[PDB]
């Protein structure tokens, strides 16, 4: 069968407020075959960040979760950038607090 | 409430240039992991993912740990008979996905049991509702079938999904009941932002909900709304509860002639709000 | 409980 490409959402635990510690999240989900390079960043710079076992869902789709600690404020950006068989160059969502 | 449930889902990766494998099995009760393994890890051992498992004891750990390892052996011989089975190249990996477990029913027996298996992401063998037969997706399928009846693969499932399996789950329940057994609703509400058109796009937020099933829903007039909506895919705020949203783009000025309908178990009766400043 | 016989394919 033809492989399937991933749906990504990166958002935060809790709503964000400048200043206040919180939890960011990058939810990787849909994609055969299961190897695939998933990283947070800060300004465009990779992350230190913990991942999730690998699972699937009931039509073998396979999902994880990229997570870590962060404090938003006014000036820095993030995003997710993420590396697939299905994808010809990396695919980047960023983060923003209305998605 | 639904009806709870115990599975488990593993996954075997062939790697040819290394000559080996890699298996990995997750278990969980309902929404919730609680333990895991990884043929990769170094001295590997079934391992707990849930604070409320730790209390079983060493015997639990050692027999879990030996069953698991003797499968990842299994599956890695597995991986090489379907290679044979379909003439593929001896350089390539492929992935063998295994799923099973058991649902629970209000008399506390079994109400559905299950054991699949996907090779490349596509269906290959399923155990039957009857949990007294199988059926094969193809050709090769229908090989590993006939082994399988004759070694009477059948009667030793049916014995662990009617036994062995609802009986862990029932122990589970109990270890787990402060956090398994509570539902938590979820906390909505609505918000607006300026879109690309002159049109103006409304979100419904669900946040800080277990379990996982939820349904969210716009209309205007008792008319839904769902053929020009976006809904995301629900996702794990990473402390147990989950998300979700579903937007559509109104035009300005009749924001208020809409509303976000939202079922859940944890809410009394299904709520209904609007965009609210 | 993790199952306790996994079969040939």
């Amino acid at each position: 069968m033809v492989a399937r490409p991933p749906k990504v959402q990166v958002y935060s635990r809790h709503p964000a407020e400048n200043g206040k510690p919180n939890y960011l999240n990058c939810y990787v989900s849909g994609f055969h075959p299961p190897q695939i390079e998933i990283d947070l960043l800060k300004n465009g710079e990779k992350m230190n960040a913990e991942q999730s076992d690998l699972s699937f869902s009931k039509d073998w789709s396979f999902y994880l979760l990229v997570h870590t600690e962060f404090t938003p404020n006014a000036v820095d950006q993030y995003s997710c950038r993420v590396k697939h068989v299905t994808l010809d160059k990396p695919k980047i969502v960023k983060w923003d607090r209305d998605h | 409430m639904g009806p709870h449930s115990l599975s488990y889902f593993s996954t075997a990766v062939s790697r040819p240039d290394r000559g080996d494998s890699r298996f990995i099995a997750v278990g969980y009760v309902d929404d919730t992991q609680f333990v895991r393994f990884d043929s990769d890890a170094p001295n590997p051992r079934m391992e707990p993912r849930a604070p409320w498992i730790q209390q079983e004891g060493q015997e639990y750990w050692d027999r879990n740990t030996r069953n698991v390892m003797g499968s990842a052996q299994i599956n890695r011989v597995n991986l090489k008979t379907l290679r044979g089975y379909y003439n593929q190249s001896e350089a390539g990996s492929h992935t063998l996905q295994w799923m099973y477990g058991c649902y629970l029913g209000p008399d506390g027996l079994l109400l559905r049991g299950y054991d699949q298996f996907a090779y490349d992401g596509a269906d290959y063998l399923a155990l039957n509702e009857d949990l007294r037969s199988w059926t094969a997706a193809d050709m090769a399928a229908q090989i590993s079938k006939r082994k399988w009846e004759a070694a009477d693969a059948a009667e030793h499932w049916r014995s662990y999904l009617q036994g062995t399996c609802v009986e862990s789950l029932r122990r589970y329940l109990q270890m787990g009941k402060d956090t398994l057994q509570r539902a938590e609703p979820p906390k909505t509400h609505v918000t607006r932002h300026p879109s690309s058109d002159l049109g103006v796009t409304l979100r419904c937020w669900a946040l800080g909900f277990h379990p996982k099933e939820i349904s969210l829903t716009w209309q205007r007039e008792g008319q839904d709304q769902s053929q020009d909506m976006e809904l995301v895919e629900t996702r794990p705020s990473g402390d147990g509860t989950f998300q979700k949203w579903a937007a559509l783009v109104v035009p300005p000025g009749e924001e208020q002639s809409y509303t976000c309908h939202v079922q859940h178990e944890g809410l009394q009766e299904p709520l209904t709000l609007r965009w609210d400043p | 409980e993790f199952e306790d016989l996994t079969f040939l394919a």
